[PDB]
């Protein structure tokens, strides 16, 4: 299981 | 709030991989998302996030709202310990105020103002 990087 | 994520990863587990994911991305706090149990509203296919800690709540809305395929128009309320936050409030400030003891940062999402 992984992060799901967020940005703009 | 119950989040499932905490009743499938034990504390120790979910604490050591806080301190992984802080020390890879020190610029970025990790949020858990989870839709409140009785929102009547899209759910989210990850629970994870790695989030810049910049990040405005607002800028927050505006990405959650994108992942639930959600129009501006309709209603979206976050809630960290059962309070809806600031929208100007940064993830940084959210994460240095309310994350817990695993490191990680924990975030409710609803259609309704009153988390349930």
């Amino acid at each position: 299981s992984s992060f799901e990087e967020l940005d703009l | 709030m119950k989040f499932v994520y905490k009743e499938e990863h034990p504390f120790e587990k979910r604490r050591s991989e806080g301190e992984k994911i802080r020390k890879k991305y020190p610029d970025r706090v990790p949020v858990i998302v989870e839709k409140a149990p009785k929102a009547r509203i899209g759910d989210l296919d990850k629970k994870k996030y790695l989030v810049p800690s910049d990040l405005t709540v607002g800028q927050f809305y505006f990405l959650i709202r994108k992942r639930i395929h959600l129009r501006a128009e309709d209603a979206l309320f976050f809630f960290v310990n059962n309070v809806i936050p600031p929208t100007s409030a940064t993830m940084g400030q959210l994460y240095q105020e309310h994350h817990e003891e695993d490191f990680f940062l924990y975030i409710a999402y609803s259609d309704e103002s009153v988390y349930g």
